[PDB]
């Protein structure tokens, strides 16, 4: 099934090659900004975003070979996880700062305007911060976001042939992790090492979950009282 | 949905 | 810090030994099910196991070198999830119900009158099954239980580096579980991230259990006792 | 303080 049969360094190399460009933020000269401003350029970039990841999704090893139907549900699930994970990595090496985009460099002070944001603004950091302590690699990133891309809508499926999805999902998902397992033999780990490293990788994964919980809350509360038509869309499917 | 015209095209 | 001085062997057996109770559920068989009695059953019920929580808290190597502090943000996170995590366990040689007490087995349908349940109730099953299907054994299920109570509150504090190396000695005891039940080298760590990526849906369904719960608060349901309020509020 | 706290001091 194509993915099955790809070896470590090909996985790597294909997720390396899928990964999507990192866009710019419209921000401009209007210094400054107010609730609704720093809102809309959070949101309109994530929108953007979106459609890239989607193209992105479909190059992740494994997941064509996904019902139409499947493939929506993982990202209905996993998207504001992604994007987030996305930026705690690119905001690695910039301590205190998240950067949103290369031209869209915020401390926390600035998510105090925008309420609630802090908050997340303060896990966001907490995780980059532990991203860059660990000294996460390159490498090690593109496998993390695919396995969230693969695992946060996994358990949300269900019986009848669809068990044959779920089996798929999981083979894939063990590729991951030979690859994973198999960069850090590379890096000269030894086996206790590798084992914790991993264990380290995935605990990460449990707080990412929680931001996206929480964002995606916040985000609801925030709709509630303008976000694209897709962004919308992917927010309902949180909201039964 | 969107979503699924994107994953198509 | 004796924790990290603790073999895998000591490590498992000082889990084992610190695990609660099953409680009993007031469960009153005279009377038919409403929301408000149901959410009295399950608060009720969860409430009493939160006093056994806390002591068995207090037996995870390593959580006694922490500050009063740190200990209370730790279990103010986690302690719905580990609920969860023992519901879960104790439900897997009960397919398509869940034990929440051994006179209080349900079905999905049985939570049709509360708000929420049932959506959370599916999502309990799931990971029920998959823990059968993963036949996961109680050594396991203990070091997964206590990863959760040590993990999930860890990012929203040294100490933070206390506890990453109870952790990795967490890790080390899963590997050597699944060695000594004979898995190759490569079953190892496949096992073990896939008993790790499992969490992240526990914790997905803390948090959405949550919003139910502190919704039906907001909503006077149920009387909740003080304790589960302050766990409540923990969570905004 | 809180009851955790309480609990948990105890
Ligand atoms: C989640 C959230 C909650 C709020 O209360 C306010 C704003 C947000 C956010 C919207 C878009 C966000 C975003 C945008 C771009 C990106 O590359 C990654 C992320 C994560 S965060
Ligand atoms: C969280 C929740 C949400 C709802 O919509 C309805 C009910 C609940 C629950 C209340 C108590 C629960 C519970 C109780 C005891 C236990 O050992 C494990 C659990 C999980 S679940």
């Amino acid at each position: 099934s194509l993915a099955l049969s790809l070896t470590a360094d090909q996985m790597v190399s294909a997720l390396l090659d899928a990964e999507p460009p990192i866009l710019y933020s419209e921000y401009d000269p209007t210094r400054p900004f107010s609730e609704a401003s720093m809102m809309g350029l959070l949101t309109n970039l994530a929108d953007r975003e979106l459609v890239h990841m989607i193209n992105w999704a479909k190059r992740v090893p494994g997941f064509v070979d996904l019902t139409l139907h499947d493939q929506v549900h993982l990202l209905e699930c996993a998207w504001l996880e992604i994007l987030m994970i996305g930026l705690v990595w690119r905001s690695m090496e910039h301590p205190g700062k998240l950067l949103f985009a290369p031209n869209l460099l915020l401390d926390r002070n600035q998510g105090k305007c925008v309420e609630g944001m802090v908050e997340i603004f303060d896990m966001l950091l907490a995780t980059s911060s532990r991203f860059r302590m660990m000294n996460l690699q390159g490498e090690e990133f593109v496998c993390l976001k695919s396995i969230i891309l693969l695992n946060s809508g996994v358990y949300t499926f269900l019986t009848l042939k669809s068990l044959e999805e779920k089996d798929h999902i999981h083979r894939v998902l063990d590729k991951i992790t030979d690859t994973l397992i198999h960069l850090m033999a590379k890096a000269g780990l030894t086996l206790q090492q590798q084992h914790q490293r991993l264990a380290q990788l995935l605990l990460i994964l449990s707080h990412i979950r929680h931001m996206s919980n929480k964002g995606m809350e916040h985000l609801y509360s925030m709709k509630c009282k303008p976000l694209s038509d897709l962004l919308l869309e992917m927010l309902d499917a949180h909201r039964l | 949905k969107i979503l699924h015209r994107l994953l198509q095209d």
